[PDB]
């Protein structure tokens, strides 16, 4: 006869039928899906004592491989086949156990934190069980599902055991994040939030979903640190980075302070060794947790473009060069300002100085654009001062090259990140941005690894799905649901370094990111390149921002008001709707729609629970969990492809059925101009910096060589519309 | 037409019925007004 080994353990004879019925359960309510297809696709090789689990495993990958553009449903087909396996591999049976029962069981197993069993009585638990819709597990697109089977779900990494379920996960987080809340609104918010996230209406950072409800108390994602030219300072930075990379966090180092090579030390008793020696160390620290240095530990370093070693620095990400002259494991962000670009357009030179050979030259760069301009020329025409002249047209050129050569050298216009920042340039000047490039928060160096003064920008963020809200108004609820819930994490997550805790509790900066922007612009006909979305964008982002400030301002009554709020310009009555670059009105004529003055005063009177609520960050996993489009950048193709642990993943762009025409794929774009114009608009409302990336296609350029002209031209375009930063330059590879 | 409309349950069958065997200038820059 024939044999089989049921996951239960017992034996059975092969039942060719039982398979079919399974595929059916999936093909149920689907088209273009051939039940017979997946079978033959899978070449399932039978052999005695084969486990039923493995058998089931085979079809999952097979169905996932048939997820073609012509077969959009297959994406959901395999998804159903997947959800099944998971639930049964963690519950013994297809239907998960009651909220209460489960919560408790996993507690004593070390997996769920008993913290919940104490803040919620059985009744409240069994009640919340009502809100839970296990059936929502059948609303996942396999793309997202596969991710859940790793990062999000609670599981045993050695043994493989999966202890948890897809709505089960959702609800727990909602409550465990609202536990310390009033008896009367607490059950309520627990549901209104659960649905907001369970319905993919509001996606949250990967780190969050996994650990809310487990032992670990840390939600930190991206951090910033400014290093001091002083020997001792660096040593601390070295330690901090390791402490933070040890908890898998992205790093944002600012060594623009290390005093230049040759600079005096102690008078004339010893001359400085340079910035590079300090920079490379920074890299070993971020990799302190990485195997082979291949992956893990992300460090982005920032520095002034007028630095005396600017030329030295550009080379390092390049692979063509001597080891000791290249730090290639980390990204770099060139800092630029208004005078800088000026020199380029005038074919004039750029005097390079050392942060330590000039007084007021640095600080001015970040906060005041006049002083840096007045001071600059002074030393520029001064000979006492170690200097080095280099034609601007000669510098910007080099920089831009490495940017397209690697696609890691970003850009950051300081003046815009200070004249259009919720913070005051004098009081809390922003000197740097994070690995993601989307965070504009104030920074301070640390004398010690645990300096009291030190400030370590800590950013916590959540995202709003534009493809999940029918009208702009719906945001106002989701706004409070996010801002409130988020602000709570700040008091639930422990801070490794003290300089962070203080700097965190102090302003409670909140980063809110929007996703599925591609689907949105398409659902309205508009596109990126024609810019017909310029107005649609202005009106949209105008709202998203308004409601967030109103949600925060409102909380500025319910749980105090911000510790440092005074520093920010918001308290000074300054609004982000009157700081944007005037150049923008020229690409958007969509006047504001929601009374702003109402908040202009309501926030003068009461304050804000946070210092920042608007930022744009590109997220790999938040986007696919909702089957939405990555951040704002349009998809490179209708049939999204990726390698999971299995190595085949397919994600059809939201609604390919009527949406094929309206989608303007990243490569379908004529030029980068269109993209920028929309970005500059978003900035007019973003407290913090959008992760806008530029994309070029050599295949479209005469002699197949992207012209320097175009590259430089674009940079000016961004600066002209008040764009804060630049992100990956990805060229048209695969040819 | 009497039988209900459908999508070929088997597409794998088709296999057998098909045909069986850097530029830099200050020129263009000078003009931009950031
Ligand atoms: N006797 C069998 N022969 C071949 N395939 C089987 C057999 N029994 C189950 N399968 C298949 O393997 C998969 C696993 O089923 P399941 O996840 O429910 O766990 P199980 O141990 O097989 O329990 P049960 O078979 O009683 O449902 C299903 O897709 C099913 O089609």
């Amino acid at each position: 006869n024939l044999l089989v080994t049921k996951r239960d353990g017992s034996t059975e004879r092969i039942n060719l039928d039982k398979i079919h019925r399974v595929l059916d359960w999936a093909a149920e309510g689907l088209h273009n899906v051939s039940i017979s297809q997946v079978e033959l696709r899978s070449h399932i090789q039978f052999y005695d004592g084969i486990k039923t689990s493995d058998i089931h495993e085979t079809i999952i990958k097979a169905a996932a491989d048939l997820i073609s553009r012509d077969a959009p449903d297959y994406q959901y087909l395999a998804a159903r086949l997947a959800i099944f396996h998971l639930r049964k591999k963690a519950y013994g049976q297809f239907e998960p156990p009651a909220l209460y029962d489960h919560v408790v069981k996993m507690v004593e197993m070390g997996k769920y934190d008993n913290h919940l069993l104490e803040d919620y009585t059985e009744e409240e638990f069994k009640q919340m069980d009502t809100f839970i819709d296990h059936d929502r597990d059948m609303t996942f697109s396999y793309a997202a599902v596969k991710q859940l089977e790793g990062k999000y779900l609670v599981q045993n990494r050695v043994t493989g055991e999966i202890y948890e379920s897809a709505q089960f996960l959702y609800i727990l987080v909602a409550a465990c994040l609202f536990s310390n809340y009033p008896r009367e609104t607490r059950l309520q918010y627990v549901k209104r939030f659960y649905d907001a996230v369970s319905t993919f209406k509001i996606s949250l950072p990967t780190p969050i979903m996994s650990g809310v409800r487990t032992p670990t108390r840390q939600f930190s994602s991206c951090v910033l640190i400014e290093c001091g030219d002083s020997l001792d300072s660096i040593n601390a930075t070295s330690s901090a980075i390791v402490k933070y990379v040890s908890q898998r966090a992205g790093i944002g180092i600012n060594a623009g302070r290390i005093r230049a090579l040759g600079s005096p030390i102690r008078g004339g008793e010893a001359f400085h060794t340079g910035c590079i020696p300090f920079y490379k160390h920074f890299q070993t620290a971020v990799k302190s947790c990485s195997q082979g240095g291949v992956r893990g530990g992300a460090a982005t370093l920032f520095y002034p473009m007028w630095h005396l070693e600017v030329e030295s620095l550009l080379v390092l990400k390049n692979n063509r060069g001597v080891e000791g002259n290249r730090v290639r494991h980390m990204d770099y962000g060139v800092q630029i300002n208004k005078l800088m670009y000026t020199r380029l357009l005038k074919g004039e030179d750029i005097t390079l100085f050392s942060p330590s050979d000039v007084p007021g030259l640095y600080d001015a760069f970040f906060a005041d654009q006049e002083e840096f301009e007045r001071l600059y020329t002074k030393y520029e025409k001064d000979d006492s001062i170690r200097k080095q002249r280099v034609k601007a047209v000669e510098l910007f050129s080099l920089m831009m090259q490495e940017r397209a050569s690697t696609g890691r050298i970003y850009i950051q216009n300081v003046d815009h990140c200070n004249t259009h920042s919720p913070f005051d340039p004098a009081i809390a000047p922003v000197r740097q941005s994070n690995l993601c490039l989307e965070i504009a928060l104030p920074t301070k160096p640390l004398n010690d690894v645990n300096d009291e003064n030190g400030e370590i920008a800590l950013c916590t963020l959540s995202a709003f799905n534009l493809g999940a809200i029918n009208n702009l108004d719906e945001l106002e609820e989701l706004a409070i649901l996010a801002v409130r819930a988020l602000d709570a994490l700040l008091d639930y997550q422990d801070y490794p370094i003290p300089a962070a805790k203080r700097g965190a509790m102090g302003r409670r900066t909140l980063g809110i990111g929007v996703i599925n922007f591609a689907y949105y612009l398409a659902k309205h006909g508009k596109r990126y390149s024609d810019g017909s979305a310029n107005n649609l964008t202005h009106k949209t982002f105008e709202a998203i921002q308004y409601y967030l400030l109103k949600a925060s301002n409102e909380l500025a009554k319910e749980q105090g008001a911000c510790p440092w709020f005074n520093e920010t310009t918001y308290a000074k009555g300054i609004l982000p709707i009157d700081t944007y670059k005037k150049d923008l009105d020229t690409i958007a004529n969509e006047p504001l729609h929601y009374d702003w003055e109402a908040l202009r005063e309501s926030i003068k009177t009461h304050g804000l629970r946070n210092s920042t609520l608007s930022a744009l960050m590109p997220s790999e996993t938040s986007s696919q969990i909702s089957n939405a489009t990555n951040g704002i950048e349009p998809p490179r193709g209708y049939v999204s492809i990726k390698a999971s642990k299995d190595g085949i993943l397919r994600q059809v762009v939201p609604d390919y059925e009527h949406l094929h025409d309206a989608y303007e794929l990243l490569w379908e774009m004529p030029g980068n101009d269109g993209y920028l114009q929309l970005v500059g608009i978003m900035q007019k409302f973003i407290d913090q910096s959008i992760s806008a990336n530029t994309n070029y296609d050599p295949s479209r350029f005469p002699s197949g060589k992207v012209p320097m002209q175009q590259l430089l031209k674009d940079l000016l375009t961004a600066y002209k519309f008040g764009v804060k930063t630049l992100y990956y330059q990805n060229t048209r590879d695969g040819a | 037409l009497p039988f209900q409309t459908r999508s070929n349950p088997i597409p794998w069958i088709n296999t057998w019925l098909v045909s069986d065997n850097s530029e830099v200038d200050t020129d263009d820059l000078s003009n931009f007004q950031l």
